[PDB]
């Protein structure tokens, strides 16, 4: 599989 | 010796004086049989003409070549009447004007009309589109193909495309164009260059670099004329204005120059550049989602 | 080597991937045909009081948001030649779009260019970064595209090498935008009030936008060199939340 | 090597062979002293609407017809720099003179010149062809003589080499006309409305004709730089059958 | 091999094609594991980034760098309001005007105010003063130190000074400035250059020598920006007028440009250069024996 | 080969 972009909705960790 | 001329017979001409390829063709049949027989002189004169290519053919032989000349419809009957049938083969047709005028619409329309059988037994053919402006849009051809009731994928498969990023690259692309025309002989009928000169203005933007710009521009245009005439293809090029750019170099290379301007509302006018102010030198046309067409 | 040709069908498959990044203003987007287009360079110029920097900062956030036509959002690369990039400005814009501050800031890559040579070297790293995280980055911002070229070649005799270096960078920029399917947004200065760069920048840019001040706090965007008609113009507003629509 | 001198008696024997090729118009011929003269370069210039191309095409047929002073007719060499030669045009002119189309077309040799260098190389093949079929060819047409020189040397610094190459071609052209006893007819462009080429072309040409539009469809031919007198002017007409006389 | 990369592992990349340092960093992690393990690829990619320095850091990392940005008070609250707190760090602030205006007063005032703890937790620090005009007067700092109630000898011990006699010497001094900032990390907070360009006009006083003048001037200013941003220091430079000198080179390098002019009587006015004619872009201040201050 | 549509 490939790496998909995750929009900045969720706060980073 | 490549053709089959004898080793002992090639050294016979070196003794009398013949030492160059130009001296073989320029030496007459009347003076060649004094070193000799006319059977061997016709073999030496034929092989020299193959390598040197003087380019002399009778007007009858030229008429046979011109009988193959075709026109590619612009999509507008009035515009075609003005051009004597449309975009002519064995010739460079240049279209210039403002950005709002239909230079790109005519470029895209020709991508489809060049594939359609037309008047004078024109069978249709493939196209090569050289893009210097990043304006070619295949999606635009689908709407034009819908107007002519022709398959989208088939239209798109018959158009070859290349982006030119520099003037040097644009000239290198013409080497591949000639080779492609030589592969599928009689298959391609149109070469579009949109636009012909924008890269030359970009690469040579100094007053001192104008001499090399003119030389490179003239080298490309003379090659373009040779491609159009040797391979019997119509060459359609678009140009910018400042009067059209390119000076005498582009004016000379182009056999037909068309000035495009906006008319009443959404209508457009095409005129032969530098021609007298008369109605026969002008034509009215329309631009729609289906490309260049006639007025309502 | 055989650089070759590709059919218009193969080119159509490539163009089907073309996206637009919203400016934050629906009127401005309508003018651009959806927003900042990918596989193309969009140039915005005007006075310093106009919203060139506001549009640059707004795009840093809107490029990360899922949009029209299935646009999924992506990372951004910001090349700064003016020392104007302010991450604190992005926090206010992220608040408007209801998105996390640290997440917005983590998806923007930044570099200061101090010379024209350095600006060109940065484009080598940009291409390599796009090649690493394939399909991850969607926008390359260069604010501004030409100020360093005017600085490094401030003589009349050095204009020939300036034009050559400028054309080399812009042709590489077009290649990056088209090979990696990214929108390239660049800002420019003016010197009548005409944009700098001559035919070199005019050719490289597929869309050129002139920004000017309108009534009070409103702004106007227009396609440069286009005829004087309403469809070639759009009204927008500048707020703490970036480029938006008028009240 | 001893290039030497020849007596005026020997030169008179050479000049006794001088012929004229009818233009198709008796009035135009009267002006030229019989028509296009051999052992000489005749230049015709004016606007594009004037009959430079009509005169070029008419001569392709009239040069093959037996004429005044025992002129027997002969073959023609047409060097085309404008892409204007149209064999179909000669068929209508051949119909006017009641001569076979294919026979007219077989007696005209044709070559396209794409560069000034190529135009000069073609003159080497022209001389060799004249040397092969001695006394067979009677006319060499160059339409046009200088357009390629303006194209290849379009800079102010390249004007010195342009003048040198132009003078080298024209001196060779005079030598071909005089050594092989052929009429050389060349067309030229204008840039007041004055012909291009300066003193170089003015010197090389023995007869210079200015062509202009007259009343309605009529045309006027005049000897360039000559005083304003009726004997230096002639009225002619252009029809589907080529250059002719007025109704 | 300096970092610790194996001798047999460095020659593995030479066979596939990798021969330069730029080709190591530009080759992706996806293509590097086809020659290999991702444990050794992370060691080759990290060591390449140490030597080559692409300069790419996230906006979060840049925000952490900008959180350290400070302002050095000018001594006038109105002037500070105009500047957003005062002379900003990680930036070049340029002040120009007539000789009678307070360019030298502001230069000398900053020599003292930069040593005083200020707003936003600014702790104070040492200063480097590069003098091209022979105008630096330590006795002037004693009167300003008296106004701020601070010891004279302590103020004078925290200011480093150098006279620049030529443009070449001025540039060489910036090499020693960078090294001094690197020694006492976080100790120095201000670099003053009074004046930035007078030596450049002097050394290149011909029309033909303007090309090398512009090149040398741009080289110094780009280095100056790098020093201000890498070492987090405020750079304050003074300039002459003819409009300020330096053209686009100095205008670009300076992040904030202040025009100083005389106001009513002994009062002075500071304005952001090229900004619109509005009151928020202007501020009134006074010049006293105690340096730059507020109006009575 | 050319497939005319
Ligand atoms: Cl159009
Ligand atoms: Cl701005
Ligand atoms: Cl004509
Ligand atoms: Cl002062
Ligand atoms: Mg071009
Ligand atoms: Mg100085």
């Amino acid at each position: 599989p490939t790496k998909v972009f995750v929009p900045p909705f969720k706060t980073k960790s | 010796q490549k053709h089959g001329i004898n080793v002992a017979d090639i050294k016979k001409l070196k003794s009398v004086g013949i030492c160059t390829i130009k001296g073989i063709q320029m030496t007459t049949r009347r003076a060649l049989c004094n070193v000799l027989s006319e059977a061997k002189v016709d073999k030496i004169k034929e092989a020299a003409n193959k390598l040197i290519e003087p380019g002399f053919l009778t007007a009858f032989e030229y008429s046979e070549k011109r009988k193959m000349v075709f026109h590619i419809t612009t999509g507008s009957q009035e515009f075609d009447k003005l051009l004597g049938g449309g975009i002519e083969s064995m010739a460079i047709t240049e279209a210039f004007g403002e950005f709002r005028t239909g230079k790109t619409q005519l470029s895209h329309t020709l991508c489809v009309t060049a594939q359609l059988p037309g008047a004078g037994g024109y069978p249709g053919g493939k196209i090569i589109f050289i893009d210097t402006e990043n304006t070619f849009r295949p999606d635009r051809l689908r709407d034009i193909a819908d107007r002519f009731n022709v398959d989208h994928d088939a239209v798109l498969d018959n158009v070859l495309y290349a982006r030119a990023y520099t003037s040097e690259h644009q000239m290198e692309l013409l080497d591949y164009v000639a080779a492609k025309f030589h592969e599928e002989a009689g298959i391609f009928k149109l070469l579009i260059i949109d636009s012909i000169m924008a890269l030359f203005r970009v690469d040579f933007s100094g007053r001192g670099e104008l001499a090399e710009r003119q030389q490179k521009l003239a080298q490309m245009l003379s090659r373009l004329q040779k491609i159009s005439e040797e391979y019997n293809v119509a060459v359609f090029v678009t140009n910018q204005m400042t009067k059209p750019i390119g000076g005498h170099i582009l004016a000379h290379a182009s056999t037909t120059r068309i000035s495009l301007r906006k008319g009443r509302g959404e209508l457009r006018i095409a005129k032969i550049y530098d021609s007298p102010e008369m109605p026969e030198n002008e034509a009215t046309f329309a631009i729609t989602a289906g490309g260049i067409g006639d007025a309502k």
